């Protein structure tokens, strides 16, 4: 009592959520059963994040995830 | 020599934890293997992808490191610390991983003579 419940509130301003793929190293990697370790997609050339952080692949750039570096 | 192998994970993974060297994850564990500086890797053979022990296979063997076998995925949560411990001390909360990777060794011998005498065998 002394109040009333009101019904108004409204949340609805939806955010993100993470999609990843199960393992997503394997989006990543692809290896034949003699040992080849190819790797799909560009390797980012900066110094912080240089030969072991890989960068993105999208439909007309590259893409990094550190450093945001850009390409075509 | 007085250790077994299957308990030798156990003090090195307290000792090197002091150093902030268990990389706890697949994915980051992995990369750091391409930082050319992690030293061993763990995998268990309770697994649930059969693509995933043939990359991890291919990775550490062509870049010169070795394996323990352990065999349980959730039974390797504990020592890496990823496991919630509760009152008296028993994990309440199990949180286990399937890929541990360490980079630094911690300051010891007690481990580092098993571990060498386990290397040096299969060469
Ligand atoms: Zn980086």
């Amino acid at each position: 009592k002394k109040r009333k419940k009101k019904s108004c509130t409204t949340p609805k301003k939806n955010k993100h959520k993470r999609k990843k793929v199960k393992l997503a190293v394997l989006k990543y990697y692809k290896v034949d059963e003699n040992g080849k370790i190819s790797r799909l997609r560009r390797e980012c050339p900066s110094d912080e994040c240089g030969a072991g952080v890989f960068m993105a692949s999208h439909f007309d750039r590259h893409y990094c995830g550190k450093c945001c570096l850009t390409y075509c | 020599g007085v250790m077994d192998v299957n308990t030798a994970l156990q003090e090195v993974l307290k000792t090197a934890l002091i150093h902030d060297g268990l990389a706890r994850g697949i994915r980051e564990a992995a990369k750091a293997l391409d930082k050319r500086q992690a030293h061993l890797c763990v995998l268990a053979s309770n697994c649930d992808e059969p693509m995933y022990v043939k990359l991890v296979e291919a990775l550490c063997a062509e870049h010169q490191i070795n394996l323990i076998k352990v065999d349980d995925n959730k039974k390797l949560g504990e020592w890496v610390g990823l496991c919630k411990i509760d009152r008296e001390g028993k994990p309440r909360k199990v949180v286990g991983c399937s890929c541990v990777v360490v980079k630094d060794y911690g300051k010891e011998s007690q481990a580092k003579d098993v571990i060498e005498e386990y290397f040096k065998c299969k060469k």
